[PDB]
């Protein structure tokens, strides 16, 4: 850990991208996170919400 | 638009609703429909 600051920069960027990708799995208050599934099993007027 | 339908079909004719009349007979668009006016016409029949 001699190169602490540079490794910290790399880790911070990896952390940001990783959490950004993790947000996709989050439900966000809808019936399901995966978008094809929410499209498939509801009518378009209801699925829109 | 003028047509004659039964009381249940009156419920059926709404935007985004699904029913035998709604699926095939008559479909409302997924957009505002101005108004829907329904009254029984048994005396006229």
């Amino acid at each position: 850990s001699a190169l602490g600051k540079l490794q910290d920069v790399v880790n911070q960027n990896a952390q940001a991208l990783n959490t950004l990708v993790k947000q996709l799995s989050s439900n966000f208050g809808a019936i399901s996170s995966v978008l094809n599934d929410i499209l498939s099993r509801l009518d378009p007027p209801e699925a829109e919400v | 638009d003028s047509f004659v339908i039964r009381g249940d079909e009156v419920r059926q004719i709404a935007p985004g609703q699904t029913g035998k009349i709604a699926d095939y007979n008559y479909k409302l668009p997924d957009d505002f429909t101005g108004c829907v006016i329904a009254w029984n016409s048994n005396n006229l029949d």
